[PDB]
């Protein structure tokens, strides 16, 4: 996903090449870019 | 804009591109790309300096042996004002929607 | 485009405002995983060496984007040169483990040992600060153990970032900061 | 009342606008004639906002007091060039007239575009609102807006003998400063050619 | 075999055409590219023809002797006011190259437009043919015609510090009078920019 | 064939002209791309390398056909003989980064060290002459270094040419260039 | 396509292996030399 470029499947399971996340019950920064106000606040002449 | 209600002022902002000096007047900066504005109920302004060169991209650090800058200035003037001696003017940047960094380097730092 | 200053509601102005048209951009190389995905120097101990990210200096490429976050995630790699042969403990091992070979004991093979490593803390995340300078422990990847460690290099897998912190660039004396860039 | 205009690669944004007044006509009149036998073309380059001071209103000036600025104008921008380049022109003009003090200053200036002006008189004056106008009132406004089409006998012109317009600003009632208002209010003009169309190339100086 | 070539406000017409030869390419590339950001403009008031004296080809020049003229050259009219009010330009040429005597003399010229030419050597000129070119024989024609699009490592260019393109005249055969030739051919130059555009307005000198 | 000379419209006569017959023809080896695909050697410095294909004798296979364009792409290839470790560093950066392991460094592996790099230029494209000799500081492919470089070879990859320029052969001072031909 | 000659897919991916192009918005040469003369400019006998 990072700084990987091999189109070959990884030799090892992937229990064993990475750690194994477990779940509960770019995020925050991608959607406060995403919603910035990009236009004029007034009115526009020609 | 900070200063306090009953203080008024009208300031230009402009680029003023590599190859010739930079203006040393708003009168002679008005010949380039520039935006003027004025103060009131809303108290901030923003401006997109654009990226303008004869290469695609432009190097993020400066040479040494470059004496004058490679992609101009922006020039901070300001036209007039009414009352507004000592009043602070504060500045923020932030990349716009298209910029663009590339090429990784550890230079030091 | 005026606004509300006093706000925090992001603001991204456009040169379409004074007739100018916004591009495409690409920023694969920005990305968080990517960036911090290769190896950086960190300077050994003699033998016992705690793995600890916190250990990259401060001023190199990945010591630095690391510490813009407050708040991470990641698996790890590292790369050594040691004499004899190298042993590695989990997070919360005794330090009398490192002794003991049926811990991963990679046998020595010239010309270094390059390991894949699993996050091993008991938090679900680790943090470059902590306010309780000095950091819990607990914050490590394990330790490592040798005759004698020459070269140790770190290598963040699967990295994840939360909270930005301040990045900052060297402030010059003058205008500019100048350096001699490569040039034939 | 945010009003932003824009001209070329220029924008001027007031937070104090009272709007804008269009002289005599919304739109230009035929830019092709039979006097330029189809040999006209425009220049959107020279479409762009220029500045230039006009005086300070100080407390001393009284009614009357006014200040006139013949269009076009020395220009050292393209708009400019274009004067030694071409033989006839023609443009109208977007006119943006700036007088900041502050809420506390009293008084009133009148600015004005007048076609044809070879000097006025004193009672006059008194009727300057006949030609397109807006006033400046501290209580109110810092900014006058104002914007007319070319005008003329002729459908193009030889700026270099004759000047079509003229803007002029007035005090009508005289500055008044108060305790809290600014000492003095200078008065400055943000000015865009408009719709800018020349004919007959002239030789170089070689 | 006659051609009128027209470019602006200004024609030329041969009546000893050849054609034309077009180098590299039929049609210009992208105009607007991400180092402009959408600022640029075309300033066709500049597409014209300029004209300059290049050398006089007499008897005494043998095999070899080049004149060179390195584009764009000074230009005292709307071109050359665009290099000092624009940072960033680009454009083609459109060349036309006279060299009169009458059909009794015999000779040979070969003109060619070279990109990035940082001086030729002798050999090197066995092979000017590589580059866009046209020549001129006394006996066929007396004019030559090139038209070439911009080039470069960068979509535009700073023509301060850089010149893409160069004319490059060069004898092949030495001229002959026989007699009843002219004694000598001056050769003149009559060049058009094409497709120009600018970016980034400069401040004026005020 | 006649025709009239002064025109520069290419003119192609053939044997048919006289009874003759054209026959078939194989250019593979004329190809751009393939011709200019293989090592050639440079010259090398101690230390500091610049990647610059201008580097290339001018007389060389790969030199001269290089020189016949004036304007050209390609990505790139480097085989390096070298003692220490050799760091590669991209197109702008400042000559320090040399020193730092996290740009691209490959360690030492007998008898020597192969290379894929990216064309990384901020040029759509590069010249091998530029009216502006010596031609401008960004035209680089980066830089390499180590403690010491022995051999260096470049080798263009999807090479790409525009606008030739001329190519000569060596001048004989009598009626024919005569050479010593490999014979048994 | 120059002088390459595996018939394996190369086991790193395109991405890495080389720099991308980007498009915005022989062929002169081969163009040039397809459309050369190539007859007689006059009339044939025999």
């Amino acid at each position: 996903s990072g700084n990987t470029g091999s189109i070959i499947n990884n030799y090892y399971m992937q229990q064993y090449q990475n750690s194994m996340d477990t779940q509960l019950g770019d995020d925050w920064f991608s959607k406060l870019a995403s919603s910035a106000f990009s236009g004029l606040f007034g009115a526009l002449l020609a | 804009f900070t200063g306090p209600t009953d203080a008024k002022a009208r300031y230009m902002i402009a680029y003023a591109p590599p190859g010739m000096e930079p203006p040393k007047t708003p009168e002679a900066a008005a010949h380039c790309i520039h935006a003027e504005w004025d103060t009131g109920l809303n108290s901030k302004f923003t401006f997109s300096i654009p990226y303008l060169s004869a290469a695609d991209y432009a190097y993020t650090a400066s040479d040494t042996a470059e004496t004058t800058n490679v992609q101009g200035w922006v020039c901070l003037f300001q036209i007039t004002h009414g009352k507004a001696d000592g009043d602070a003017l504060v500045v923020l940047a932030s990349a716009g929607k298209d910029f663009e960094l590339r090429l990784p380097v550890d230079a030091r730092t | 485009t005026t606004s509300a200053g006093e706000s925090a509601d992001p603001v991204t102005a456009t040169v379409e405002n004074y007739g100018g048209e916004t591009q495409v951009q690409r920023r694969q190389h920005t990305d968080v995983s990517f960036i911090l995905d290769r190896f950086v120097k960190v300077t050994p101990k003699d033998q016992i060496n705690v793995l600890d990210l916190m250990q990259t200096p401060a001023h190199t490429l990945v010591g630095a984007l690391l510490r813009t976050a407050t708040y991470y995630f990641a698996d790890l790699e590292v790369a050594v040169k040691h004499e004899g042969n190298l042993t590695w403990v989990p997070n919360g091992a005794p330090e009398t483990a490192l002794d003991n070979t049926t811990n991963p004991t990679a046998y020595h093979k010239a010309p270094l040992t390059r390991l894949a490593l699993p996050y091993t803390a008991p938090h679900r995340v680790l943090a470059t600060a902590y306010n309780g300078r000095t950091l819990p422990t607990s914050f490590n990847y394990g330790a490592i153990k040798a005759t004698r460690v020459t070269e140790l290099l770190y290598r963040m897998k699967r990295a994840e970032t939360y909270c930005p912190r301040p990045l900052l660039a060297i402030h010059p004396s003058e205008a500019r900061h100048k350096q001699k860039i490569v040039a034939p | 009342r945010i009003l932003t205009t824009r001209n070329g690669h220029t924008t001027s944004t007031t937070q104090s606008s009272v709007g804008v007044t269009y002289g005599y006509a919304t739109t230009e009149d035929f830019v092709s004639g039979p006097n330029t036998s189809g040999l006209e073309t425009r220049v959107v380059q020279a479409e762009r906002f220029f500045k230039t001071h006009l005086f300070d209103w100080v407390t001393s000036d009284s009614f009357g007091r006014c200040h006139l600025l013949e269009l076009p104008t020395d220009h050292k921008g393209v708009y400019g060039s274009l004067t030694d380049s071409y033989a006839y022109m023609r443009n109208g003009w977007d006119v943006e007239v700036t007088a900041v003090g502050n809420q506390f200053n009293g008084g009133c200036l009148l600015v004005a575009m007048v076609p044809e002006l070879c000097s006025i008189n004193k009672r006059e004056l008194y009727q300057l609102t006949l030609f397109p106008h807006q006033f400046i009132n501290p209580r109110t406004n810092m900014t006058a807006h104002i914007t007319v089409p070319f005008v003329g006998v002729n459908r193009y012109d030889q700026y270099k003998v004759h000047k079509p317009w003229t803007l002029v600003v007035m005090v009508v009632a005289p500055l008044t400063v108060n305790t809290e208002g600014a000492p003095q209010i200078k008065v400055y003009a943000n000015i865009a050619p408009t719709n800018v169309h020349v004919a007959g190339e002239f030789p170089s100086k070689e």
